[PDB]
């Protein structure tokens, strides 16, 4: 970008929401930073939206992973609107009037009957609720291991939100009375929306995969009884039956469980042998699976991999590879979090400084995975698939050149103890409208002349932010499309109006002869020597 | 309630009700869930008159 010129758009949507929620009672946002825990700016106010572009389809597939409460924060409430729980702009019609937005979605989850690792009680009650309703209805009872859904109200009851006209509104859907709108056929909420989506994709053009999760970092406990004994996986296997028999729609099943060596919370339960277990578990469920809806129309079964090198040895996928595995999803992220790191880092990146500091989690880089998995476990680049996070990472008390940490300090962030999203930084600390990757309202825009990765900064106490950008994600696309992956993917696709979702498209190389352009916005920042640990040991 | 319809009926599903002359019943009737299902089965004994309504409003002009 020799010399030369991009301008502004006047306004960035602009809707209801955050010109009143700035003054709300815990959004302790300073444009400066903070260790404000909490803040809850909506994704509609500064907002780009997408553009039109032509699909041909022989790329690397771009692809979300979805979550169900915009307004995350643990232990739930009923109701909406109020902070307690909020849409954070979220209505479904920004993809219903963008159909072709993606080339897969990603469903989560169901529960299993006794798994306390997905919940004990709450969950256990929906299944109380099962194991009462069923048998008045003459329908059988199920056992441990059976999947469950999660909250009937939530999931089949609501309209609001989910794209749905407002008379589609069913409150019956209760603990005791839930079980006979078990099945597609009677398909509402985001159940109802998903469906409706998937048809009019295909009347307007093209079609859409659907796949759907169960587990995860804090909900992976009885998977440890599951898979080790067949009295658990018959009882399992047999739900996945009923399941797909219910709801035929979905293309998918991936079980996400965090991990094959230990991996997850203190909830999750592992044994070395398990492992091996796992890889008994998805080959008996693929010839259930394939006995039951044959191959003309078959069900796909993916992986999540660590991106840590010792740990995707444990995911023991060259045993996998010959029992029966369509992709690999390389989820190479969570490198850095504000809290258990002793030193500021970065939640991945293209290229590590040189060394993992520390051997910590920090100073790795998504160029180590796959010189190992291509070669010495042999995989396909067209099985693997590249994940990445759509939100920044957020410490406090930094300094670049020694990168010590306040120990304890929650730093800032969206929601609640979790991470900040893009366009809250964009509306803040960060320029998107004139001419220079630089930072605004007094923080800075950094570049480590070792990994060459970006981060904001601030120099009050000492305010850091690493966090993902229209440049970056502009080269991971390239390169992606020239690493000769199966797909790249999102997490949560209800985090981005625009700001990277566009540069992805830009970025894999989809093209028409525009609602905003980053030309001369796509420039680095300041070339700071970031060290790696043992650069500042040295 | 009706614009709820005309919303994404006409947003992507049908241009306008004069492309409805490509249907036939069975057709028309698997596309739809409950919340047009449950208030469109009317539609066909005025919407193929929809789809005979322009006819001469181009040729009665003979004069």
């Amino acid at each position: 970008v020799k010399p030369t010129e991009n301008i502004p758009s006047p306004i960035l949507v602009e809707d209801k929401y955050t010109e009143e929620t700035y003054s709300r009672p815990d959004v302790n946002f300073k444009e400066d930073g903070s260790q404000g825990n909490l803040s809850y700016t909506a994704t509609r106010v500064c907002a780009p939206m997408y553009n039109h572009y032509v699909g041909d389809k022989t790329k690397p597939k771009l692809s979300a992973y979805i979550t169900d409460w915009c307004q995350y924060d643990a232990r739930l409430d009923g109701g909406g609107s109020k902070e307690e729980e909020r849409g954070r702009g979220f209505d479904l019609a920004t993809l219903m009037q963008n159909p072709a937005t993606y080339d897969r979605l990603i469903f989560s989850f169901l529960g299993i009957c006794g798994d306390i690792g997905n919940k004990s009680k709450k969950v256990q009650e929906v299944w109380d609720g099962w194991n009462a309703q069923a048998p008045s209805l003459g329908l059988p009872q199920i056992g441990k291991g059976h999947i469950v859904p999660l909250d009937p109200y939530g999931d089949l009851g609501t309209a609001r939100n989910v794209g749905l006209p407002p008379e589609s509104a069913d409150t019956s859907i209760e603990s005791g009375t839930f079980l006979p709108y078990y099945q597609q056929n009677r398909a509402a909420g985001l159940l109802g929306g998903l469906r409706e989506l998937q048809k009019k994709a295909h009347a307007m053009g093209h079609k859409l995969d659907l796949a759907f999760s169960i587990g995860g970092w804090s909900l992976s406990s009885y998977f440890s009884a599951l898979a080790e004994n067949p009295d658990e996986r018959r009882v399992f296997v047999a739900s996945v039956v009923d399941f797909f028999v219910r709801f035929p729609m979905f293309s998918c099943v991936d079980i996400d469980w965090e991990y094959p060596g230990g991996g997850g919370d203190e909830g999750n339960i592992s044994s070395d042998k398990d492992g091996e277990n796992y890889v008994l578990l998805i080959k008996e469920l693929r010839s259930a699976l394939d006995s039951r809806f044959g191959y003309s129309n078959r069900k796909e079964i993916s992986i999540a991999c660590s991106g840590v090198k010792a740990k995707l040895k444990k995911s023991n996928i060259d045993q996998l590879v010959a029992n029966g595995l369509d992709n690999i999803y390389l989820m190479s992220y969570d490198f850095f979090g504000t809290i258990w790191a002793d030193y500021i880092g970065h939640h991945t990146n293209l290229y590590s400084p040189k060394d993992p500091g520390e051997q910590e989690l920090f100073d790795l880089s998504a160029e180590a995975a796959i010189d190992y998995l291509h070669n010495e476990l042999g995989i396909p680049m067209e099985k693997i698939h590249l994940g990445y996070a759509n939100y920044g990472r957020s410490a406090v008390g930094g300094d670049l050149t020694t990168r010590q940490y306040t120990k304890n300090g929650p730093a800032l962030g969206t929601m609640e103890n979790g991470a900040p999203e893009f366009f809250d930084i964009v509306k803040n600390y960060m320029d998107a409208e004139h001419s220079l990757s630089m930072g605004k309202n007094g923080f800075v825009l950094m570049t480590d002349t070792n990994a060459d990765a970006d981060f904001l900064f601030s120099e009050a106490k000492g305010h850091f932010i690493s966090l993902d950008t229209p440049r970056t994600v502009k080269q991971k696309g390239e390169y992606a499309a020239k690493n000769k992956l199966g797909g790249v993917f999102s997490w949560s696709g209800d985090q981005d109006c625009g700001l990277l979702a566009n540069a992805a498209r830009e970025g894999l190389g989809y093209v028409a002869d525009e609602t905003i352009d980053m030309g001369p916005l796509y420039n680095p920042g300041k070339e700071i020597y970031l060290k790696s640990i043992s650069e500042i040991k040295s | 309630y009706s614009q709820s319809l005309a919303d994404t009926l006409l947003g992507l599903g049908y241009r306008s009700i004069f492309d409805i002359a490509k249907v036939s019943r069975q057709r028309f009737i698997k596309r739809h869930d409950e919340s047009l299902l449950g208030n469109g089965a009317v539609i066909f004994d005025k919407a193929v008159s929809m789809a005979n309504q322009v006819l001469q409003k181009y040729r009665k002009n003979r004069l």
